[PDB]
């Protein structure tokens, strides 16, 4: 028992030896000569009303015109941001919903919550009656995120320190991932849907492999919980938003933390992160009722979006990089451009 | 230089009363978190106060300074009608607010069902219609005319202003305008105080061995309204019940004392922290 | 297409009309959250409330519980007289009754998922739900419940001489006090009242009546305690009345330290098996709302 | 005891991996951003004539 503990310490210390031997120079020194972007200011274009309570979930569509939002009153409304007209409104069996998705083909919408069950709804159906397709129920703990690989595959992560990959046709788990020591709260598939990451409450993130089903790497540069995670458009980096008012950028190939974004006056938590079309801006929500805009290569704040009367709980950017949608706890969405 | 020095006093009252209601009117409509079921009554009261401070006080001040009317008979009648309409439409909102508080505190569960936006709009329209019924209709129909030499002389003169009216119309207008809301407000606030006292006793029973605020608030709210309006609405009946008891300087002074209540109101009401935040931001 | 918008404009109108109907219903309901330590009575209270207001697999469930209870007592105590020292080893409460309406209430079942109950009293909508996890050291789901009317807290007051399950060296009642302190001093729950149910009053009278296992051994402060002057000993021996108020007083010490007028604790002495506690929740729920309005308008 | 054996085996898997210097990764990120900066409607504002939301 205790004999293997000595081996574990040597292996853990071996990792830091190689990582510390590859840090040629910091990122900031490399990008010192780059001219700053400037000052970025945007104004609200549309405001979407009609929810009866706070909002947790949000996701765009591939056409970058329609979006779906979830709330605690039990509704799953689908909007149309161009003309501001609700297209659907699905009642829910449970009033506790913490996530939603939207299929790449647009014919399905997902949901989940404290009831430990994921549900799939059908939109493009005969006679125009939306009904539950499946109920992926074999799981424990409340879910935190759902993502669609294609029309048949879905990935879920929950508070029982596990992540699983499902199969809608049979409603059974193809594979399961284990190794976290705390609740899992976020994931983000790679652009090619071959790898994905996950940030847990043990102040760590891991890089799983969908085909193999085993962990590959572990990044441990934080000091508190992790509430959000996003993936660089290149496919070789990702940014993490923790509960210690800081966001960090990690690199897969170099296997080290690259750069840290923090401010002295900021003492509130972070709920969501997202990148831009070209991966130059790092928008991040906050608990102090407004959203800040960062700089990818300089850590220079370049604007504040403060049009909300409560905390920001979700954030998203369209596929073509035309607008930023932010939901909040006051039941109001906003589209910035 | 009596007119010059006192002229600033009238201007200071007129300027403040107009500017005080701008903050309340703009903040409630423009912002979203400040719109509630009970704020519509406050907005209606602020609108009435704005109308009075814009249309009643300046003409009276100009008449006082110039010692003569200028516009003529029709505009004089119109001005008096606006005076009565706006005085009656400001007192009757306070009774509605008091009844709203009484319903909210005494019956909590049924408060959600009892009051809605449609009901609030209906009651506001009804009270405004009642207020406008007392002023325009009995004035434009010349129903308040007095039967003596002074009244007919003033009606014949096209360059003077006064106010002579019957006993019956005076007492009916007073009853409809001021006396009826007073008893309702008194009863409502007595009941609210009793409920607050019982609630305070219950906590002491539960947390013993571990009523200044309510008394102060109710005392302020009732004392301001009584001290501002009752002195006018006693002489308004006294001077028509018996003749030559009360002169006209006292009449005008008490009328203006009643007028300044509209300026005082937005300090008493709309003191919520959200209102203060809106005022600081705006 | 000119006609394309007309259909879409009609689509919004039908949907936006339904939301108004749901607005009135949602704003006219009260949500109550049940909390407490394990093996306290959270499911027993929610069972009888549904039966009192709203109103074959149980045969197998009773058999499964009966078999488990017999094996544990016979085997563990080997390391009538066995039940005398039943506190040393873990044992269920339904062992004596089942081995020898009310019977259906004595059954116990583990909690997975979420369990909600809908009931109405005097044409008032109530929605009480219990949230069950095997154990969560950290509750990150407690931020969602930020708009509930009240929190119902259930604590077993006849469980001072027992030890928790996960850790075999932690006092059971002292663990209940630790949980209450964390819940009360929570950043999100800054304006939520608490209703306290000092449950299992029936067993508390039994333990004190028997001489063995005096409460002074486990809580040394009981020796210097005396009955409060404002005591309404109900009906009960003076010894039992002193015991009840010592446990109640400890919970009130934590709550009364903070809150700044936005928090209140209502203690009750219940027995979830039989005591008619439907009106107790109703009376205190009308006081919570009434005090909330009184706090507004600066009347309080 | 058994759990600790799995942890040691897992860590040794990550011990032997190929790594590159930070300079190459920073250069790649900067080059990607510079190349794709042109078609970024959030950075460089688009004309109001070609704005779907305006
Ligand atoms: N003697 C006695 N036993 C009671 C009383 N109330 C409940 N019990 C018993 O205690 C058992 C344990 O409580 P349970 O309700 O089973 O536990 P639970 O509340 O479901 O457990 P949690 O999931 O932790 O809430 C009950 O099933 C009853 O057998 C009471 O007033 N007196
Ligand atoms: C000249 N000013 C008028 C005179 C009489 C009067 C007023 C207000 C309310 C009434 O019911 C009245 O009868 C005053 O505003």
């Amino acid at each position: 028992l205790d004999q293997l503990r000595q081996e574990a310490e040597q292996l853990k210390n071996q990792i830091r030896d190689a990582r510390k031997a590859c840090a040629d120079a910091t990122l900031s020194q490399i990008t010192n000569n780059i001219d700053p972007v400037g000052r970025i200011q945007m104004r609200t274009r549309r405001t979407l009303r009609g929810h009866l309570a706070k909002i947790y979930a949000m996701h765009w569509g591939t056409d970058s015109r329609l979006l779906v939002s979830a709330s605690q009153d039990g509704k799953l409304i689908i909007w149309d941001s161009y003309t501001t007209n609700k297209v659907h409104a699905i009642p829910l069996r449970s009033s506790w919903v913490m996530t939603c998705a939207y299929a790449p083909s647009g014919n399905y919408v997902a949901c989940g919550g404290l009831d430990n069950i994921c549900s799939i709804y059908n939109l493009k159906t005969r006679e125009g009656n939306v009904r539950v397709s499946r109920e992926l129920a074999g799981h424990t703990g409340y879910l935190s995120c759902c993502r669609f690989l294609d029309d048949n595959q879905i990935v879920t992560s929950s508070g029982d320190t596990t992540c699983a990959l499902w199969d809608i046709e049979t409603g059974q788990q193809t594979t399961t991932f284990t190794g976290h020591t705390g609740d899992v709260m976020s994931l983000s598939l790679a652009p090619d849907t071959r790898l994905f990451v996950s940030g847990a409450c043990d102040a760590s993130a891991k890089l799983w492999d969908v085909r193999e089903g085993m962990c590959r790497q572990t990044f441990t540069g934080h000091e508190s919980d992790i509430n959000a995670i996003c993936f660089f458009p290149n496919g070789n980096a990702f940014a993490t938003g923790s509960d210690d008012a800081t966001c960090r950028l990690f690199d897969l190939r170099a296997d080290q933390e690259l750069m840290t974004y923090s401010h002295d006056n900021i003492i509130c938590g972070i709920t969501s992160v997202s990148f831009s079309k070209s991966g130059r801006l790092l928008l991040a929500g906050y608990d102090d009722f407004n959203c800040n805009v960062w700089d990818a290569l300089k850590a220079d704040r370049a604007g504040v979006l403060a049009g909300h009367d409560n905390r920001v709980s979700c954030l998203g950017v369209t596929d073509d990089g035309m607008a930023v949608a932010t939901g909040s706890w006051d039941s109001f969405l906003k589209i910035w451009n | 230089v009596w007119v010059v020095g006192m002229g600033i006093v009238m201007s200071l009252i007129v300027l403040a009363i107009v500017f005080g209601n701008v903050l309340v009117i703009t903040a409630i409509a423009k912002f979203e978190r400040l719109q509630t079921v009970t704020n519509y009554f406050i907005t209606s009261l602020a609108c009435a106060d704005l109308v009075m401070g814009l249309a009643v006080v300046p003409f009276g001040a100009a008449h006082i300074l110039t010692k003569t009317w200028t516009f003529g008979n029709f505009w004089c009648e119109f001005w008096t009608s606006i005076d009565v309409l706006c005085v009656t439409a400001s007192i009757e909102t306070l009774c509605v607010i008091a009844v709203d508080r009484y319903f909210a505190i005494t019956s909590p569960f049924k408060y959600q069902s009892l009051l809605t936006k449609n009901k609030a709009r209906v009651i506001i329209l009804m009270v405004w219609i009642v207020s406008g019924l007392t002023s325009f209709l009995p004035i434009q129909m010349h129903w308040y005319r007095a039967t003596h030499q002074e009244a007919i002389n003033c009606y014949a003169e096209e360059t003077c202003c006064d106010f002579f009216t019957n006993q019956a119309y005076a007492i009916a207008s007073s009853i409809v305008s001021f006396y009826v809301p007073l008893v309702i407000m008194v009863f409502v606030y007595s009941r609210v105080f009793q409920e607050a006292k019982r609630q305070l006793q219950k906590i002491d029973k539960s947390e013993g061995r571990f009523e200044h605020k309510a008394l102060k608030t109710l005392g302020i709210i009732m004392g301001t309204f009584t001290l501002c309006w009752l002195p006018f609405f006693i002489v308004n009946i006294v001077h028509v019940i018996q003749d030559n008891l009360i002169r006209k300087e006292v009449y005008i002074l008490l009328n203006w004392i009643g007028y300044v209540n509209s300026g005082f109101n937005p300090l008493i009401y709309c003191r919520s922290p959200d209102f203060r935040i809106a005022f600081q931001e705006l | 297409q000119r006609n394309e918008e007309k259909a879409q404009r009609e689509a919004n109108k039908k949907i936006e009309k339904q939301l108004q109907k749901d607005k009135q219903v949602y704003r006219a309901t009260h949500r109550l959250l049940l909390l407490g330590a394990g093996e306290s009575g959270k499911s027993t209270i929610v069972k009888q409330m549904r039966i009192l207001h709203v109103n074959a697999t149980k045969v197998q469930d009773i058999k499964n519980n009966l078999k488990e209870a017999i094996e544990t007592i016979v085997a563990a105590m080997s390391n009538r007289a066995c039940y005398e020292r039943s506190n040393e080893y873990q044992l269920i409460d339904c062992a004596q009754y089942f081995l020898d309406d009310q019977d259906l209430l004595r059954c116990r079942v583990l909690t997975s998922g979420i369990f909600e109950t809908k009931f109405q009293v005097d044409k008032v909508n109530f929605h009480m739900f219990d949230v069950g996890g095997q154990r969560d050291e950290r509750r990150k789901w407690i931020q969602c419940f930020n708009d509930v009317t009240a929190i119902i807290f259930v604590v077993a007051s006849s469980s001072y001489n027992m030890v928790i399950r996960e850790d075999n060296q932690t006092n059971r009642l002292q663990e209940a006090l630790n949980l209450f302190k964390s819940i009360w001093n929570n950043r999100w729950l800054r304006t939520i009242s608490v209703i306290l149910f000092l449950n299992k009053q029936d067993l508390l009278a039994e333990k004190v009546l028997a001489g063995k296992s005096k409460i002074e051994d486990y809580f040394p402060e009981f020796a210097r305690y005396t009955t409060p002057e404002d005591a309404t000993p109900e009906p009960e021996d003076p010894r039992v009345t002193r015991a009840k108020y010592f446990i109640r007083d400890e919970f009130l010490r934590i709550s009364t330290a903070s809150g700044d007028g936005r928090h209140y604790c209502y203690p009750h002495f219940t027995c979830a098996v039989d005591t008619e506690n439907i009106r107790r929740v109703f009376n205190d729920c009308r006081d919570i709302i009434q005090r909330m309005h009184l706090r507004q308008y600066e009347l309080l | 005891i058994a759990q600790a054996r799995k942890l040691v085996e897992q860590l040794k898997m990550e011990a032997n991996i190929d790594r590159i210097k930070v300079s190459k990764a920073a250069a790649d990120l900067m080059a990607y951003c510079e190349a794709h900066a042109k078609e970024d409607p959030l950075l460089t504002p688009v004309p109001a004539s070609e704005n779907p939301f305006r």
